[PDB]
């Protein structure tokens, strides 16, 4: 998996065993992006409804998230952000998703205008909805909260960075 | 760095054990349930429709309701 | 045509922004709305797909 | 009769101010029903994803080459349908009758199904869940600071959509 990041990349059998192999708790970690990514598009719409409700004049004519042109760009926004983090959930590390999602980030919103405080909501909002399905709060039941604090960490490293 | 392309890693995990679909699409066979489950990732363009964005637009501009989960 | 009623429920009692669209009530029943239309009910490609992959991937 | 012209071009109809109060005096439990049509409404996107998800991971054959969800196109105007149908009964909600309803939505239907061969169990899964859905949103009872209405009781609306419900999946299958 760095290939990808155009032909699928396909893990499966001794594939997908060896990859369970190399990295930490690989079962638990499939669920977990399974139980994140699965709940993608309510975790991205969501995360935006509370930042706009929030904060209601991102939608008045003078916000940013004002025609569908930008409304449109913001949810997408929200979900690469959201696949990225998902991404470096299933690798277990975070360089991909500093590297090629986070460097520069910041300042093309400042370029742009898009507002700190709403990206700041939006993010803390998809980190509460990763955590909850992580956690579950399908699978056997146990103990994913590792999992869930290395997939918070990752939000906070985007929260950091933008 | 950000490269600006909206590009973004879109996983798909298939705990398909028990299915009557056979598996076609890896190639290295493990002997075990492992043959009958898969992760997929490919690099793919988000895109959200500015159709989709005005139906979200429709749903949000209430500013009062929500999902079950969540604070208000 | 494959049209259906949209209906947009606008509690905004302490909300700044002014009434336009819409007799007053003299009581927040003024900023306070219930809107209906008739529209085109239609679902991108894009949504098919997600709904799609988030399918697949919670079957077993 | 305002929302008559509705359900029946493209100009809208504005209900607001004096006529929204004496709307409310008109329909049964005006605010409690207003409440669950925004709830029901706000929501219409991910209750109409789950329910086809459900469907379909009840019965993945659906999407399997064979069935009648498999391609874009007709996953799409599956999702369609179900938006249909839930904004349907949503305005049976508004209103507090399913005059509309039956007429110009559950009416032939059954046969438009029978002759594309729209698979009627899947369809009654898809709706029952959408009813789920629906009635757990009217009922909600979550707590006051992550409920968006005040506290209180909404047995009865809930009863009332779920009777909307019942009316399409005993219309459509
Ligand atoms: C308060 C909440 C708001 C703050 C603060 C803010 O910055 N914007 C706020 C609200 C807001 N409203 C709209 C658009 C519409 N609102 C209505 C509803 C009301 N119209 C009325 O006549 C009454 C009273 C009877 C209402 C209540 C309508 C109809 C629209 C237009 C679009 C629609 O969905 O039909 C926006 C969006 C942009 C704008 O037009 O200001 C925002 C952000
Ligand atoms: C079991 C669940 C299924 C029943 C019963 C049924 O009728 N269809 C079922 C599954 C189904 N799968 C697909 C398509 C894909 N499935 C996979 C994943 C698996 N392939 C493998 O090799 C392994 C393990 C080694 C898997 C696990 C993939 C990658 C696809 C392709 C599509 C994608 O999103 O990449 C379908 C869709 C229709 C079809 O092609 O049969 C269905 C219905
Ligand atoms: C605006 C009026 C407004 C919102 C919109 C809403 C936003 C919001 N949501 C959360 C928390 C969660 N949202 C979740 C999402 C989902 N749960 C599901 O079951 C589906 C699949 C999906 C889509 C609706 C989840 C899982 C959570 C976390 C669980 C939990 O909160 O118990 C928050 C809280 C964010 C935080 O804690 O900082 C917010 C703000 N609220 C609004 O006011
Ligand atoms: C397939 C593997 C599969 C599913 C997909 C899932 C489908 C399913 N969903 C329900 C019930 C509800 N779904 C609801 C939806 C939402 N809650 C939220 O917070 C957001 C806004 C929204 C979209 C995700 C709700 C409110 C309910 C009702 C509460 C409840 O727990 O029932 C069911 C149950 C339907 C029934 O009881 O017949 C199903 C099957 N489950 C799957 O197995
Ligand atoms: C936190 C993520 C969850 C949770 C998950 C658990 N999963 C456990 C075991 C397990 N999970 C899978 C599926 C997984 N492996 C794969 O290869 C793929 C897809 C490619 C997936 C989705 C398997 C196969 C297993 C092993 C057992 C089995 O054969 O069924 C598990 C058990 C502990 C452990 O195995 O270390 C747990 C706890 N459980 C939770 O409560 C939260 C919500
Ligand atoms: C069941 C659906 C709910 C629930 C609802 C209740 N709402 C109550 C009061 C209330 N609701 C509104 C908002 C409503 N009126 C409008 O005009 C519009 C938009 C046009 C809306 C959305 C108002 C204004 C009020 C009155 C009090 C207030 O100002 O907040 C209510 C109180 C009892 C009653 O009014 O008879 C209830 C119970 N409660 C529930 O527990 C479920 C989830
Ligand atoms: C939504 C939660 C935000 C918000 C977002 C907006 N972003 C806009 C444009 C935009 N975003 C990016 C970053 C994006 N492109 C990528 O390739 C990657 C990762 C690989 C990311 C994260 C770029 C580069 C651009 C500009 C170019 C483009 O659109 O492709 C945008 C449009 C601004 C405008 O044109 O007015 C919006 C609205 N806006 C918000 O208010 C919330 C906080
Ligand atoms: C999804 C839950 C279903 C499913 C649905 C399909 N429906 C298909 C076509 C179709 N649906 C309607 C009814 C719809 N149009 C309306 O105007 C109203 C009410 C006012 C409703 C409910 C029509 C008229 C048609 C045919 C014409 C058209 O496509 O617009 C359909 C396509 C069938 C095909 O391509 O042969 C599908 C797949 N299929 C399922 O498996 C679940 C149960």
């Amino acid at each position: 998996f760095s290939r990808v990041v155009s032909k699928a990349a396909y893990v499966g059998g001794a594939d997908l065993q060896a990859l369970k192999k190399f990295i930490s708790e690989g079962n638990k970690r499939l669920d977990a992006v399974n139980s994140i990514v699965s709940n993608a598009s309510c975790i991205v719409s969501d995360a935006v409804s509370g930042m706009i409700c929030e904060n209601p004049s991102l939608i008045s004519p003078s916000g940013n998230c004002y025609t569908n042109r930008r409304m449109a760009a913001c949810l997408r926004d929200a979900e690469i952000i959201l696949r990225y983090v998902s991404y470096a959930l299933l690798s277990g590390d975070s360089s991909v998703l500093e590297d090629r999602c986070l460097n520069g980030l910041k300042e093309t919103y400042s370029s742009l205008g898009v507002p700190a405080n709403g990206n700041a909501r939006a993010v803390s909002i998809m980190k509460a909805c990763s955590v909850a399905f992580v956690n579950n709060t399908s699978t056997p039941q146990g103990d994913c909260s590792g999992l869930a604090s290395e997939v918070a960490g990752y939000f906070d490293k985007v929260t950091s960075a933008i | 760095g950000m490269d600006k392309s909206a590009k973004a890693p879109a996983i798909t995990i298939f705990d398909h054990r028990g299915c009557s679909r056979a598996p076609k699409e890896s190639s290295a066979k493990s002997g075990s349930q492992d043959d009958e489950m898969l992760v997929k990732v490919a690099s793919t363009k988000v895109t959200v429709s500015e159709d989709v964005a005005a139906k979200k637009l429709q749903e949000f501009i209430g500013f009062k309701e929500k999902g079950l989960d969540g604070s208000v | 045509s494959a049209k259906a009623p949209v209906i947009t429920i606008f509690d905004h009692r302490g909300c700044s922004r002014a009434p336009k669209e819409y007799s007053k009530a003299s009581g927040q029943d003024d900023e306070m709305m219930v809107k209906a239309q008739s529209v085109k009910i239609a679902v991108s490609d894009g949504v098919a797909e997600s709904v799609l992959k988030d399918s697949l991937s919670v079957m077993h």
